[PDB]
């Protein structure tokens, strides 16, 4: 899910509390599409309503789908507004809130959000963006190796309650470590992008757990996107529920820190790149591709840290295990173990290519295509068996009655199959009896 | 036809 | 030490070094090498890893290569020391040398070369420059049995004493035992019983550099050592023997699988050798020379191992080849020796030099630890994806294409558990349609088709319904001959079905498709050398990857896959990829047999009336 | 007559 | 990996602008600079990946011009006010020469589109395009590096748009 | 009306095929395989379908080799 979907399924109230912050109304600038970025710079000392037939015309006929898909999206977000123009017309105006900060922001104006850190002068325990990134390289990966389990990764409590909130690992058997689910599976696999992202929607979606202002922490997030890597900023300004999840950030790397009392604060690239989820950040420089497949289905990797070696091993039988390179083979019992597990094939693959080695890149194909095809053989295989529960009707004596049942069911939508040469239907458990009442009343009605 | 053509690889790649 | 995952923890017993790029090796204590292709000094460390390392697989990046004992003899047997090469696997392993690798070389080492075995006046003697070891020997009980003795039962007296020549090839397994390999050294210049011979080599006959590097290496310090090289089909195998034996210029014997072996032997023979034909002699059953004044010779293990008694005159020339002392022999499709038979041969047959050549090494039935004193270790293997790089052999399009089974057919498969199960996925109507499509797809492009099927009613079926040639058991030479020159010459025929005959029992013709449809049951070995043979070199399409094509025909959800699976397993050791067409193109379009389903009826009936004694 | 010997030790060296 | 890069040249002819101060109307210099640099905000403003350039075209030479507001905003505008004035400040008419450098400022804003599409990494495409606002008279004399400024932006496929104030160009409708 | 509940199976005609097979051989024991519906689909009771899933993965699992 993109950062839009989650905004625009919020209520008026939130987003009307989040037009309150300029940083947040460039935001939402920056993810509208081109023309809706053209209709609300028009529209920016509009101070009159402008009739839709009017705003209609502008685009071309061919392109009215896509200025539909511009004037739902700014509708839902609600951007603008639509009023009883005088005479029967339905007038658009941006909200006065929203236009009144973008221009503040834009145009100048108003108040910082923070308020000069260069107060307290020079940092004496300044860090270097390299430091900062792997600072934050390793928060992730202590995050990581707590989620497989390893006693090297020691978090908070309230972290791993997170997880459990999330999902992703489940306490079964409080006192022990919780077992990683198939969702926990799924994030692992994902990019690292991407698993903060789905972190960080997973937290909003329970923010109000906290009891933490959604509309504060938004707004500090927006903030924190646009921010200056390798520059701190003020951590004072910030209500008590900000502070805390200053501190969450803090112990997620995206935030450096180097005391709890300190009043600085550096942003990371993760958190930067954070706001616009997994697109934006289309050049990232990831580690170099440490991973080479052989057409013998074996694997070598040149890492040593135990998460990428729990990682190949999840869907890989290892065979040797050298100071400086992993040897596995990948077998068809190891994948369909990761499938039953939950993992699927396109997981695999993708995550495959991300660590493609710089001399397997030389080749016009990332990846084999004949291992490729066959791991998507080996994921098929798994679902050659499809079970649908359902009851069958079979006993239709005449084909007037079948038809009458069948467009009733699927009226109904409780229709599963149909075979209207044999007269014979499946339909689901649950719309069982309202089609078994359907039919005893066409009877008592007869 | 219909039944050699698309009967194991089809009816999850379709 | 075995982590939680199943990999080796040797971690602590490779200490690495920094120098990480640099050296291309990874050397781990369980005696297997692994090398990087991408490396800048990969030609060093693969020059280095073919003298002393037995290959295991070689994809396009890494290669795994293995130690063992018979490797190290070899390496012993070039010149190579145990210092220069510690050393150089230091210089090249990214982590230290464990020292456990380090005592299994220091012990082998020293242990080779000790013991020598000479055949002279048609006598073998065992000698050594250490007496206490050959005393040490005698205590052995098998060592007795062995050992030649007197008339009487007495014992016979660098000391020799012969040794019974139907108890060597015990005694080569016994040498195992004590831990005390023969040496396989012979006078290559020194000789003086043989006298040379009028043969030399044609200024036609040009030395490939891996065949002049393989024949170099066997040529160590010059003198002749006996040995297995194992070269690819089509890459003038023979043309290498007949160079050896050129530069041997000693009496030599070469046995071949049948005749046309021996035609071939000796065609290649006075195509690049300059022997007389009067010193060429053929003891086949058929077509008989005179053994006297026979320089070279050339005929078949059977008919050197045949039991049951033999012609008068056959008589005669094994009597005269027995008498006769050969200074060179040559053996052709070594997999084969194993056979207790063929191993026989050695024993009856005295050769001094011992050469064997082949495509494949690996027996189903595994049978090679005795093999490698048969004659000796492997002392070439060439690099198939290295030599397709190189041009001399044609990049094949390596493809199998999956056939779904007929509902009708699946039912019954299942219902047959027995042995008459071969026959129902064997026939299956879709694979008909699968390999019809493909032949006229591949007649519109104007390609050789050689279809392979071992199961003689399914071949014959599909050669007749077809309409195409059809080679099986009996295939009278003259008809067989007709239809190769058909094949080669004749433009409107370029489809031949060849039963189980095709992988040795005759010349296979130089084709660009080859599809095989029925499978022995698990020959990993005999169909890839089958297809190494079939599929040459074409030039035109030398700047494509993909200049020979080869499809094979696979039922779904059949025990032909485990067989197709177990099989390939060879040729992707050699980096060879493997296609899976499960959809193929332009059928829907063609016209095919057995569009209705009644037909696919029909065939099954027929399939059925053949009952378990097909 | 080149099979008298043939060896590429001096070429394992490092550089 | 889309650029698109919006060059922006001023006509900062003195004597128009000191002749349309003279007749006291609504619009000034002042609103001009104002409305320029709000219109490059908006530029940088709707994507990152989107450039800026302005370029200050005066008759002694072209110059390169480049609290709850945003940072580079403030900055860019900070930087383009401090070079407007002073360039003004120290524009002192010495010669006869009236009409505006307008080749000369086309020349160099070229040359800068060329410099930054060879800084230009292949991985991203930088589409370019220029404004020029007109408000002073056109030149003759050139007319001949008008046109082989034109032919030359043409064959690099750069857009022109021109946008007349109070005397119109033909040689601004033309390219 | 005369109707069972259990659980339709969809799958190739091979599948089917083999199904069929295993009902009539009564290699699963008893015969949970009631009525066929369609030439694709069946109609299995869910108390055997469990263990007919590892018959069928046992099938498969012999047209295959082990690495």
């Amino acid at each position: 899910r993109n950062l839009q979907e989650f905004l625009g399924g919020l209520s008026p109230g939130v987003l009307d509390r989040l037009y309150g912050h300029p940083a947040t109304c460039l935001a939402v600038f920056r993810e509208l599409p081109s023309l809706a970025k053209n209709w609300v710079m028009r529209m920016l000392f509009l101070e009159q309503p402008l009739p839709q037939a009017a705003v209609a015309l502008w685009v071309k006929k061919e392109f009215s789908k896509a200025q539909e898909e511009s004037t739902g999206l700014l509708s839902g977000l609600r951007i603008w507004h639509t009023q009883l123009l005088p005479g029967g017309l339905q007038g658009l105006i941006l909200n006065p809130i929203f236009r009144q900060n973008l221009r503040i922001a834009l145009l100048g104006g108003g108040k910082a959000w923070s308020d000069d850190t260069s107060q307290l002068g020079p940092d004496k325990h300044a860090r270097d963006v390299p430091s900062l990134d792997k600072y934050a390289e390793e928060r992730w990966e202590v995050v990581l190796h707590f989620m497989v389990g390893s006693p090297s990764a020691a978090v908070s409590q309230d972290l791993a309650q997170l997880l459990s909130q999330a999902g992703l690992m489940k306490s079964t058997e409080p006192g022990e470590p919780p077992c990683i689910t198939s969702a926990g599976f799924q994030f692992l696999l994902l990019d690292t992008p991407a698993q903060l992202w789905y972190f960080m929607l997973q937290y909003l979606q329970t923010a109000q757990s906290r009891g933490m202002d959604l509309v504060e922490i938004l707004s500090f997030l927006f903030q924190l996107s646009f921010s200056t890597l390798g520059k701190d900023y003020s951590v004072e300004g910030m209500s008590d529920s900000l502070l805390n999840f200053l501190q969450h950030l803090r112990e997620f790397g995206l935030v450096f820190q180097r005391k709890r009392k300190s009043r600085r604060y550096y942003p990371t690239r993760l958190a930067i790149n954070l706001s616009s989820g997994v697109s934006g950040a289309g050049g990232t420089v990831h580690q170099p591709g440490f991973i080479v497949v052989e057409t013998n289905y074996r694997l070598y990797a040149y890492t040593e840290s135990e998460l990428q070696i729990a990682l190949i091993a999840l869907f890989s039988e290892m065979l040797y295990r050298f100071p400086n390179m992993v040897v596995a083979q990948v077998t068809r019992e190891s994948v369909q173990q990761a499938i039953a597990s939950g993992i699927t094939a396109q997981q695999i693959i993708h995550f495959l290519r991300t660590r493609a080695h710089p001399v397997m890149l030389k080749q016009t194909p990332v990846l084999p295509p004949t291992i490729t095809d066959q791991i998507r053989l080996w994921e098929l295989e798994r679902d050659r068996l499809r079970f649908t529960e359902g009851v069958l009707y079979n006993q239709f004596l005449s084909q007037v009655d079948f038809e009458l049942l069948l467009a009733h069911a699927r009226e109904l939508g409780v229709l599963v199959f149909e075979n209207s040469a044999k007269r014979l239907m499946v339909v689901t458990p649950a719309g069982h009896s309202d089609v078994k009442r359907f039919w005893k009343r066409q009877k008592h009605s007869s | 036809a219909r039944i050699l053509a698309a009967s194991w690889p089809q009816n999850r790649e379709d | 030490k075995v982590d939680e995952y199943g990999a080796k923890d040797y971690r602590l017993q490779m200490p690495l070094k920094d120098d990480h790029t640099s050296r291309p090796l990874w050397v781990a204590p369980d005696g297997h090498i692994f090398l990087e292709a991408f490396s800048p000094v990969y030609k060093y460390a693969q020059d280095f890893l073919v003298a002393i390392a037995e290959p295991v697989c070689r994809p396009t990046h890494v290669h795994e290569y293995k130690l063992t004992a018979y490797s190290l003899y070899a390496a012993v047997s070039v010149g190579l020391q145990t210092s220069d090469i510690t050393e150089y696997l230091r210089k090249l392993s990214k982590t230290g040398v464990p020292d456990g690798i380090m005592q299994f070389i220091k012990l082998c080492t020293v242990s080779y070369g000790k013991v020598k075995l000479v055949l002279k006046h048609n006598r073998y003697f065992v000698e050594s420059c250490h007496p206490d070891v050959i005393q040490h020997l005698l205590q052995d009980p098998v060592i007795r049995e062995c050992r030649l003795r007197n008339s009487e039962g007495e014992a016979t007296e660098t000391v020799s004493f012969e040794v019974k020549q139907e108890m060597i090839e015990e005694l080569q397994k016994r040498c195992i035992h004590l831990e005390y390999p023969l040496l396989a050294e012979y006078d290559f210049r020194n000789d003086s019983v043989n006298p040379d011979i009028n043969i030399d080599l044609k200024p036609t006959a040009v030395l490939r550099p891996y065949q002049e590097k393989s024949l170099r290496k066997m040529f160590g310090n010059g003198r002749a050592r006996s040995g297995v090289i194992v070269l690819p089909c089509g890459a003038g195998k023979s043309l290498v023997g007949v160079t050896a034996a050129c530069t041997v210029r000693k009496r030599c014997l070469v046995l071949g699988n049948s005749a046309v072996s021996v035609e071939q032997w000796k065609a290649q023979f006075k195509m690049w050798s300059t022997i007389d034909d009067s010193q060429i002699c053929r003891f086949t059953s058929d077509a008989k020379d005179k053994p006297i004044g026979c320089s070279v010779a050339i005929s078949t293990y059977s008919m050197l191992g045949h039991t049951t008694k033999r012609s008068w005159e056959a008589e005669r020339v094994m009597e005269w080849l027995k008498t006769q002392e050969w200074g060179l022999m040559i053996l052709d499709e070594v997999h084969t020796i194993p056979a207790k038979m063929f191993r026989r041969v050695l024993t009856i047959v005295q050769a001094h030099c011992k050469l064997g050549l082949t495509a494949t090494l690996v027996r189903e039935d595994d049978k090679i630890v005795d093999l490698n004193f048969l004659i000796g270790p492997k002392l070439y293997e060439a690099n198939w994806m290295e030599l397709q790089n190189n041009g001399y052999i044609a990049k094949v399009q390596c493809a199998e294409v999956w056939c779904p089974m007929s509902p009708e057919f699946y039912r019954e498969y299942v219902a047959i558990k027995t042995k008459k199960r071969i026959l129902l996925y064997t026939m299956n109507p879709n694979k008909f349609r699968a390999c019809q499509f493909l032949i006229k797809f591949h007649e519109r492009r104007n390609d050789k088709i050689i279809v392979f099927a071992d199961n003689v009613f399914a071949l014959k079926e599909y050669a007749i319904r077809l309409n195409k040639p059809y080679i099986y058991g009996p295939t009278s030479q003259g008809e067989r001959m007709q239809i190769l020159q058909n094949f080669k010459h004749n433009p409107k025929i370029n489809t031949i079905f060849i039963s189980k005959v095709g992988d040795t029992s005759f010349d296979l013709p130089e084709a660009n498709v080859l599809i095989q449809i029925s499978s022995h049951g698990g020959s990993r070995r005999q169909e890839a050398q089958r297809l190494g043979r079939v599929l040459r070199a074409k030039k035109g399409m030398v700047a494509e990857e993909y200049n020979a094509f080869f499809y094979s025909l696979v039922s779904q959800d059949t025990q032909e896959m485990a067989y197709s699976t177990k099989r390939q397993r060879f040729l992707v050791d050699q980096g060879y990829s493997f296609k899976v067409i499960t959809k193929l193109a332009g059928m829907e379009e063609e016209d095919l047999a057995f569009s209705t389903k009644e037909e696919q009826q029909q065939l099954l009936q027929k399939v059925l009336a053949a009952t378990d004694l097909d | 007559r080149w099979e008298g010997g043939y060896e590429r030790t001096w070429e394992i060296l490092k550089e | 990996d889309e650029l698109n890069l919006l060059v922006i040249v001023v006509d900062a002819n003195p004597i128009w602008w000191g002749k349309q101060a003279l007749k006291e109307s609504q619009f000034t210099l002042s609103k001009c600079i104002d409305a320029v640099m709000v219109l490059g905000n908006s530029h940088l403003f709707m994507n990152r990946s989107n450039k800026l350039a302005v370029i200050a075209s005066h008759i002694q030479e072209s110059r390169f011009l480049y609290d709850g507001k945003y940072e580079l905003l403030t900055s860019a505008n900070e930087v383009i006010v401090e070079e407007i004035k002073d360039l003004m400040t120290k524009s002192d008419i010495k010669g006869q020469h009236t009409e505006t450098l307008l080749a000369g400022s086309l020349a160099k804003a070229l040359c800068y589109i060329h410099r930054m599409n060879k800084e230009v990494k292949d991985n991203q495409e930088m589409k370019s395009r220029i404004l020029v606002i007109k408000a002073a008279e056109d030149s003759a004399l050139q007319y001949m590096n008008f046109m082989n400024v034109i032919f030359a932006a043409q064959k690099q496929n750069i857009l022109i748009d021109a946008c007349v104030l109070d005397s119109d160009s033909g040689l601004l409708q033309q390219a | 009306v005369n109707v069972l509940k259990g659980v339709l199976i969809e799958c190739d005609p091979a599948m089917k095929q083999f199904l069929l097979y295993l009902d009539e051989s009564n290699a699963l024991g008893k015969k949970f395989i009631i009525q066929d519906i369609d030439d694709t689909h069946v109609f299995v009771i869910a108390e055997l379908v469990n263990v007919l899933q590892e018959r069928v993965g046992e099938l498969m699992d012999q047209n295959a080799f082990s690495l």
